[PDB]
């Protein structure tokens, strides 16, 4: 089946530094363009950082960029990101989500809130 | 929260479709041998008919 | 002997055939629209079941508006059905969550999908009152901004604030780096900055499709 | 100036004038009496001098400032050539240059074997080309259906010239003027497609709202119609008026009935071209410089054959001497390009064409695959 | 002007005129040799 | 009280996934490796139907395999007598995005469906000789993307609110709901017999459905993207589905899991159909990059390929005796091979 397991969250008070994993079974792992997203207290899902095939393309959104950096190892079917210098506003359950289709540059409908390819995330508490 | 009475249906489910009686692989593939096998003469698609026969050209 | 119960056939498709070449010519002399916008957009706004319909008619060219909704927000099945559109309405509430962001990203989607590769994009950079009223009252969301240059090719309104006119440049341009991206001229991008009041909308909507179907015209002779 | 039955008119109608005087004079001094020696009316003759005789002025080839001679015994008899018994003349001021060569007989050769091979070429290509678009049901659309017409007028027109160089050179009857017919009708006919080109290039950019059947039937009858209209007033006129030969000669202004259509045609064509070409750079440079440019250069070298854009050099050039420099200039660039023009546009509009090269490749490979 | 007619045209009178220049010395020819 | 619930989801989950894990003793390869291949499978176009002004989403043929109905996004269904390439009705709807139509085993009834979230019932043996809407079935929260006739009065639809029913013609009430998919649902295949079929929705998952009662039997996963396609093996004992991930597979009933993948390094495109033949030995897929393959069902090997159209082939489908394969496309024609 397509699983999703994340892993890494807690409580870091302001300034620290996490490390999320996601460990993934049930798919190609290598064929698929990898996205991370979030969920504020009493918001709607937010997208945070996606991750190409090969990882050559890398893109985040502005309020995470020079903080967070996300990597691949399709080797070990592993998504990691890098959580540096944690505003308070950073406090989320992350989401680890994969786009719905092999060999394409779309995603769709990673945000949505009934997404089948998304696991049951990790919560982390600045 | 939903979530609740939504994971109580789903253990539900899944304990209803966990306890139904399984037969082997061999079993199953060897129906599907035995069927392909007894209607193998009445496949136009796989053994095509002679044109006389034909509704689509004469 | 049977022949009598095949004229009878002939005569029946006689008769489709030639209903259906008025069929064809209401068909090809319409344009239909798709009307896209994420939430708080003002699309209802600039209107003025599955599905709601809207027919209208600038210069005794038939238009055929459609905005989708009772669907939910999944998008990936049912945007495949609009293809051989004329264009998509974009619509952005340019101005809690940050929906700009979602509305560049469901516009990477719709620009780079595998279906959607021949349509184009009409897009409508909306609330520019409320951005004016804002920024007269946002790099923290995007940090180039604090390095960005208006175009001196810029079309300003007089009198206005050379804030509100920096701002929304600064949008415009992070919608067209996804639209210069790809596309190898294929499709084309079309923005504009639309107003709580604004009727020209579908004067521009007209200009746009006008733009398109001539393009695709000198496409089919290799000019383009 | 004058033709064969002309000159041979002018000579025997002197004859006959000359005839009514020589009777009077003959029928009534040791003079040397006139006499008609089948092309001259020679003067009284004074006795024992050589005789002269101004060129006559109804002998269009002889120099009118000269005279010829005879030789006028001094008994008032016509002096013999010494040793044949043939009188005596001297027609050299006269016609010693006569024969004046055939220079010009050889670039009318040439500019025969120039659109000889262009139009076989043309005809040729032109013949695969509309077997490829008739062929290929993928390829039936309206352009489609307009270059296909465009193509059979080509067509057309180089076998009306082939058939009326076969006809015309190897006098007065069906065969000349059935081939002169057809030839003009042919040539007003291609003129007028690539009028009909450009007419639905325009349109298709500039209302963009068309009816599609009612426009195509418009353009057909347009292409065909009034081609065969002019043609008909032409004959109409000729018929009546003159009814000369066999019509390859020219019969006094009434050339324009065929020739104005068509001038009128090749000047509308490029205003069209010039707008088109216009519009193309409002929208290379909207889109965003030097790939915009050499898109534009490619755009409109692409465009120069369908449009036909050069005649338009040469549709105001008048009727000019067949010697000069100008005549020679106009005919070889004239000829070189009307003949290779139905070529470059099968190349173009057939062959380099994408769907074309997409759909051969496609038929191709299924081929292959069924071995 | 167009050219294909143009040519047709000259053509036709330059082999007009040929035909008349032939006879002409053919003509001047035998009447004043014979 | 959630993370309990969650494992013992998890640990029914492992129950089901090694009482799976021991019945595979062999596989379906092992067992049919000695069986003679079919061979090279040629097929020839016999006719092209035409007169479809836009892209064809759905086709289906009569129990008589000489109609068949297609419906295209210009809102028109027209019917065809495909042995003589004849139109015997041209339908105008009242929503121009169809996506679905099914032809009434009767052949009294034709439905339609789309995004306007209604099912529409035709009536094509009339009085007034006049093709009437004879109901419209309103409830759906999102757009209808299959529907299947059971009766001349039941109806089985399948929505993208995640939710398959049926539906009572006569009344135009709803009698049963189908939950328990978390993505929408894209394709439905009846049982020979009507008491049971299986959906496919975008979530990976093929699911089992008891007609009568209403509820889930078996759930079915193995895919690794969303499900485009389902039809039954001919006896009604396994089901074949096409997916995104450019792979059909074979599922068995009595056995709970997958028998066979049916992929090709050089495909990498999606699935949009799925036919068996009437022996079931033949495996019948249509492909985002505008082929047919065909398929040795007991075997992996590709017997065949369909090739002549020109855009998305939408909808296959095989005549009830078999003699034909029906193909349409975006290209707005419909093929049919032999």
């Amino acid at each position: 089946q397509v699983q999703l397991q994340e892993s890494g969250g807690g409580l870091v008070q302001p300034g620290g530094s996490l490390r999320l994993s996601c460990a993934a079974s049930g798919f190609t792992f290598s064929n698929y363009k990898m996205n991370w997203v979030r969920q504020a207290p009493g918001k709607g899902l937010e997208w945070v950082s996606d991750i190409s095939q090969s990882g050559a393309s890398i893109s985040y959104t502005g309020s995470v960029k020079g903080r967070f950096t996300i990597s691949r190892d399709n080797a070990k079917n592993t998504l990691y990101l890098q959580m540096n210098s944690l505003k308070p506003e950073d406090t989320a359950v992350y989401y680890c989500a994969r786009c719905p289709a092999p060999f394409t540059r779309d995603c769709f409908d990673v945000t949505s809130t009934t997404y089948a390819y998304r696991g049951q995330g990790t919560q982390v508490t600045v | 929260t939903a979530s609740i009475a939504q994971a109580r249906k789903l253990v539900e489910q899944l304990k209803m479709e966990a306890n139904i009686d399984r037969i082997k692989v061999s079993k199953a593939a060897a129906d599907l041998m035995a069927y392909c096998e007894a209607h193998a003469k009445e496949d136009p698609l796989l053994t095509p008919v002679p044109a006389s026969e034909n509704p689509f050209r004469e | 002997d049977q022949r009598n119960e095949e004229k009878a056939q002939r005569e029946a498709n006689k008769k489709i055939e030639k209903q259906l070449q008025k069929d064809k010519q209401v068909y090809r002399a319409t344009h239909r629209l798709l009307l896209l916008g994420a939430g708080e957009s003002g699309k209802s706004t600039i209107v003025k079941s599955g599905i709601f319909e809207t027919k209208f008619q600038v210069d005794k060219v038939n238009f055929h508006m459609f905005d989708v909704g009772a669907q939910r927000d999944e998008r990936r099945k049912w945007i495949q059905c609009f293809n051989d559109v004329t264009a998509i309405i974009f619509v952005v509430a340019s101005s809690q969550t940050n929906r700009l962001q979602a509305a560049l990203k469901l516009f990477d989607s719709i620009w780079n999908n595998k279906w959607l590769r021949d349509t184009s994009v009409i897009l409508f950079l909306n609330k520019q009152d409320l951005l004016a009223e804002k920024v007269l009252a946002i790099e923290d969301y995007f940090p180039e901004f604090a390095r960005y240059t208006t175009p001196e090719d810029a079309t300003p309104e007089p009198g206005e604030d050379p804030r509100v006119t920096r701002a929304k440049y600064f949008i415009r341009d992070e919608f067209l780096r996804i639209s210069t991206a790809s596309g190898d001229g294929r499709h084309y991008c079309y923005p504009h900055f639309t107003c709580a009041v604004d009727t020209e909308n579908i004067r521009r909507v007209f200009n746009d499709c006008r733009d398109i179907i001539q393009r695709m015209h000198l496409r089919q002779y290799e000019l383009l | 100036v004058m033709t064969k039955e002309e000159q041979i008119f002018l000579l025997h109608r002197a004859q006959a004038q000359c005839e009514k005087r020589l009777k009077e004079v003959l029928q009534r001094g040791r003079p040397c009496l006139p006499e008609w020696d089948h092309i001259l009316c020679w003067p009284l003759g004074a006795p024992g001098e050589v005789v002269a005789v101004p060129c006559p002025d109804y002998i269009y080839d002889f120099n009118h400032k000269g005279h010829a001679y005879r030789r006028c015994d001094r008994n008032g008899s016509w002096e013999l050539v010494p040793g044949h018994n043939r009188t005596w003349a001297n027609y050299s001021e006269c016609v010693k240059f006569l024969t004046n060569e055939t220079r010009e007989r050889e670039v009318f050769d040439r500019l025969a074997m120039i659109y000889t091979v262009g139009y076989s070429v043309s005809l040729a290509s032109l013949t695969v080309a509309v077997l490829i678009l008739a062929y290929f049901r993928r390829l039936h659309c309206t352009r489609n259906y307009i270059h296909m017409h465009l193509f059979l007028s080509f067509m057309l027109r180089a076998v009306s010239i082939f058939v009326k160089d076969a006809v015309l050179y190897s006098a007065g009857y069906a065969g000349c003027r059935v081939a002169v017919t057809f030839f003009l009708y042919f040539l007003a006919t291609n003129y007028y497609w690539i009028l009909v080109e450009g007419l639905y290039l325009h349109s298709l950019i500039f209302m963009a709202f068309f009816s599609e059947k009612k426009y195509l039937w418009g353009f057909t009858v347009f292409g065909w119609g009034l081609p065969a209209v002019f043609v008909a007033v032409w004959v109409s006129v000729r018929a009546t008026l003159a009814n000369t030969g066999c019509w390859d000669l020219s019969s006094g202004n009434k050339k324009w009935i065929i020739q104005v259509p068509i001038l009128a045609s090749i000047v509308l064509n490029f205003i069209l071209f010039i707008n088109i070409v216009r519009v193309l750079a409002t929208k290379l440079r909207e889109t965003n410089t030097r790939q915009q440019y050499r898109k534009l250069l490619k755009s409109t070298l692409v465009l120069m054959p369908l449009f036909g854009v050069h005649y338009i050099v040469f549709m105001a050039t008048p009727y000019t001497e067949v010697s000069g420099t100008l005549w020679q200039v106009q005919m070889h660039y004239e000829m070189l390009f009307n003949s290779f023009q139905g070529f470059f546009v099968a190349i173009i509009y057939c062959f380099c064409n994408g769907e074309v090269q997409a759909e051969i490749k496609k038929s191709w490979s299924r081929w292959t695959l069924a071995l | 002007s167009v050219s294909e007619i143009q040519l047709m045209h000259n053509l036709g009178k330059h082999l007009n005129s040929m035909e008349r220049v032939e006879w002409l010395r053919k003509k001047l020819q035998d009447v004043h040799n014979f | 009280e959630l993370d309990q619930l969650r494992q013992e989801a998890e640990q029914l989950k492992n129950q089901i996934r090694d009482a799976r894990k021991a019945c595979a003793d062999a596989t379906l390869s092992q067992i049919t490796n000695n069986i003679d291949p079919v061979g090279r499978i040629q097929m020839r176009t016999r006719r092209t139907l035409r007169g479809h002004l836009a892209k064809i989403y759905a086709m289906h043929w009569g129990t008589d395999s000489r109609l068949l109905v297609s419906a295209s996004q210009d809102g028109k269904l027209i019917i065809w007598d495909s042995y003589t390439t004849n139109k015997v009705h041209a339908i105008p709807l009242r929503s121009s995005w169809v996506m679905t139509c099914a032809y009434a085993p009767s052949g009294n009834y034709v439905a339609c469906g789309g995004l306007d979230n209604i099912c529409s019932i035709y009536n094509l043996k009339t009085r007034e000789g006049n093709v009437r809407v004879s109901r419209e079935l309103a409830g759906h929260t999102g757009y209808l993307s299959c529907c299947r006739f059971l009766d001349d009065n039941q109806i089985v639809t399948s929505s993208g609110d995640t939710t398959c029913a049926l539906w009572d013609i006569e009344t135009g009430q709803q009698t049963t709901t189908f939950t328990g998919h978390t993505g929408d649902v894209m394709s439905l295949s009846l049982a020979p017999d009507t008491r049971l079929f299986v959906s496919g929705a975008c979530d990976a998952s093929a699911k089992l459905w008891d007609v009568r009662e209403g509820m889930c039997r078996q759930t079915f996963t193995g895919h690794e993207s969303d499900i485009n396609a389902i039809c039954f093996f001919p006896n009604g004992n396994a089901f074949a589905t096409g997916s995104d991930d450019a792979t059909c597979r074979l599922f068995d009933l009595r056995a709970d899991q997958e028998l066979m993948t049916y992929s090709h390094d050089n495909i990498i495109c999606g699935i949009t159909s799925v036919s068996f033949s009437k022996s079931g030995r033949l495996l019948l897929a249509g492909y985002d990059d505008f082929n047919c393959n065909v398929w040795d069902a007991l075997k992996a090997d590709r017997a065949g390929v369909l090739a002549g159209h020109d855009n998305r082939v939408s909808c296959l489908g095989v005549t009830d005796d078999g003699m034909a394969v029906a193909t349409g496309s975006w290209d707005s024609f419909l093929k049919i091979w032999n």
